[PDB]
């Protein structure tokens, strides 16, 4: 089968940059490439068909370019909705074969995240289970640490975290961070805190509450 | 209008079989085939086969073991994929995706995700997420709702039936004994909430359960 | 009218819907082989015309068995057509040839 | 002549596992390459032809692959009597050739 190779794997560049994203088939097939872009989540789209076709719908900083074994996606001046990953496609010979994709990344300015904390549901205590759910949004670079602080104490057992893919809105990342308790473990303690530590910011950020 | 109708999920047990349909509406030609692509979480696209529904005649990747059986119906419109005998190996989501015998897939169905486990299938909780009342606003206010105690995945929230899209982010779930959990993120003006209201909904399709969940101030 | 036009008429039609029939089936007959090229429908058509015409330039060819079946079907009706084409002049020379003698 | 080259030369896999040869063509041979198994003291049996056609007798297990000048001789779930040497063969153009063998090893 005709192999596909795509490198680099990862692409880092700054907003309105012109970009370049590479795929080298293993024999000569003509200008029969096509290029898909696929969002976090998202099905893979068609942006690219024969190498340097345009597609109606695709915005136009996007083109195509080569032929024989050496294609090219473009992208002139990247944007935010741009971040996803890139795959080329051939259909010169039987089976048609994928590429391993190139992901996009974007290098914007140094962002503080905006953290927020939030007790447990009065729907939740109910069920006698206690979740304090702590956000850590919209912060760039990538690189963060959460804390949990019971009544003064760090809290480390119960404790789960999520962070987002690099957001196609504003290129900046988020974290949730879940603290999961019984009602009872929650209701023999008082103050609930989260702390956020970023390149933004020699101190720490921090959000609590008390349960009363 | 989507070309391409794929079923949100499927849950199948280890050695169990499942059949998986794609219902293709639109221009329908004589030479259009219908493709089936296999993804597995955070890797890339794998080829798995292709049919041409005008005539039946179905092609298989031979790199890979054959999982899959290709069938079409004329009538009904619908592609299926018989995935028969899976392991967790087999856990991916499945893309159908129409080709007009030109060489490029213009259209692709939205996936099904297959689980392959023996744990059994349970909606979420939806739990409201509103600020506590020492918290101090800014001219942005941030809500949430948490999604819990579900399996498999996936679920898929909106905010005001997705009339509400920026400020919006949903975390990736969390595996913890069987069963899943994630949180998702509105923020709107603080001036616009809670006059203006706001609400998520939650579908998960391996339950076919939909809920709503409204987010009102704590009291 | 005359037969030698309407066979060349006939054999006309007849070759196109060859040249259709034999992209479509050629396409169906190579997909499933590895290493095919010739299993996109433009470029089959484009094919079995440079076959039928026999100008068989080696850009495209078939390499399974009913491939290269629908490949013979397209030669013979393209050699064939285009002879039928040859023995109508040769009927409308010979009759303005017998008339320009008085025969 | 056609060179092909069989790398690794041993394999070792656990049992049930799928076990992937390689054969490697020296230039571009279609799909003209046949597979062999020899166990120890026996002749050579036909297991693949034509890259991937089955031949009756041979259990569903094999497979094969490839086109051009990469081709993979597959045992899904391997077993002790797979325990052989493997070869591949050419026939694309003359003279034929054989590569020069993977054991496998459980
Ligand atoms: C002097 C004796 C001549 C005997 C030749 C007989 C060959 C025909 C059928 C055998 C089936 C087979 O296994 O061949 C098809 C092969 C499948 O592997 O692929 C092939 O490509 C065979 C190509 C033959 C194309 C011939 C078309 C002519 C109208
Ligand atoms: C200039 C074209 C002539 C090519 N012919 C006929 C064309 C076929 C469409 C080939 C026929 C042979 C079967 C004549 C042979 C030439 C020696
Ligand atoms: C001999 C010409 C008729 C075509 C043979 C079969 C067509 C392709 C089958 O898949
Ligand atoms: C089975 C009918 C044959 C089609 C014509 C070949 C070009
Ligand atoms: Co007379």
């Amino acid at each position: 089968d005709i192999l596909l190779t795509q490198s680099p794997a990862i692409l880092s560049v700054s907003p309105g940059e012109r970009v370049s994203f590479s795929c080298r088939a293993s024999q000569s097939i003509g200008t029969d490439i096509h290029w898909y872009q696929q969002r976090t989540n998202g099905s893979p789209r068609l942006l690219i068909k024969y190498a340097s076709e345009s597609i109606s719908g695709i915005p136009s900083r996007f083109s195509g370019s080569g032929s024989g074994t050496d294609f090219t996606l473009s992208i002139n001046s990247v944007e935010s909705e741009d971040i996803a990953n890139y795959y080329c496609q051939q259909s010169n010979r039987w089976p048609f074969t994928f590429g391993s994709g190139t992901k996009l990344e974007i290098k914007r300015a140094d962002a503080a995240p905006t953290v927020s904390i939030f007790p447990p549901s009065s729907e939740q205590l109910t069920s006698g289970g206690a979740s304090v759910v702590c956000f850590l949004n919209n912060f760039y670079p990538k690189d963060i640490n959460v804390k949990w602080k019971i009544d003064g104490s760090e809290r480390q057992n119960g404790v789960l975290n999520s962070w987002t893919d690099q957001d196609s809105k504003d290129s900046t990342y988020s974290m949730s961070s879940t603290l999961t308790l019984t009602k009872d473990e929650y209701e023999r303690h008082n103050s609930y805190t989260c702390e956020a530590t970023h390149k933004t910011s020699t101190s720490p950020i921090v959000k609590s509450f008390n349960r009363n | 209008q989507v070309q391409l109708q794929q079923p949100g999920a499927e849950l199948v047990k280890p050695g169990a079989s499942v059949k998986l349909s794609c219902k293709a509406s639109g221009y329908t030609f004589t030479s259009d085939w219908i493709h089936w692509v296999k993804q597995r979480p955070g890797h890339g696209l794998e080829w798995i086969g292709e049919i041409i529904p005008s005539y039946g005649r179905a092609n298989y990747n031979e790199k890979i073991q054959k999982k899959a059986t290709l069938t079409a119906d004329k009538s009904s419109s619908t592609a299926f994929m018989q995935l028969s005998s899976l392991t967790s190996e087999d856990s991916a989501v499945y893309y159908c995706a129409r080709e007009r015998g030109d060489g490029y897939f213009a259209v692709w169905g939205a996936g099904t995700t297959v689980t392959v486990s023996s744990a059994k299938t349970t909606p979420p909780s939806v739990y409201p997420l509103a600020p506590g009342s020492a918290a101090q606003t800014n001219s942005m206010v941030t809500l949430g709702c948490l999604v819990k105690g579900y399996f498999p995945e996936p679920v898929t929230v909106t905010w005001n039936s997705g009339s509400l899209s920026s400020g919006v982010h949903t975390f990736p779930a969390v595996l913890q004994s069987d069963l899943y959990t994630l949180s998702s993120s509105v923020t709107v003006p603080s001036s616009s909430w809670p006059s203006e209201t706001v609400t998520c909904n939650v579908a998960h399709p391996a339950s076919s359960t939909k809920v709503d969940k409204k987010i009102v101030p704590r009291d | 009218s005359a037969l030698h036009w309407r066979a060349a008429g006939a054999a006309t039609v007849l070759l196109v819907i060859v040249l259709l029939a034999g992209s479509y089936l050629a396409v169906l007959a190579e997909r499933g082989a590895p290493g095919a090229q010739l299993i996109t429908y433009p470029r089959a058509l484009w094919w079995s015309v440079e076959t039928a015409t026999t100008v068989g330039y080696g850009d495209l060819y078939p390499v399974t068995l009913w491939g290269r079946c629908v490949a013979v079907v397209v030669m013979v009706a393209g050699i064939t057509s285009f002879g039928l084409v040859t023995a109508a002049l040769a009927t409308w020379f010979v009759g303005r040839e017998q008339e320009r003698r008085g025969h």
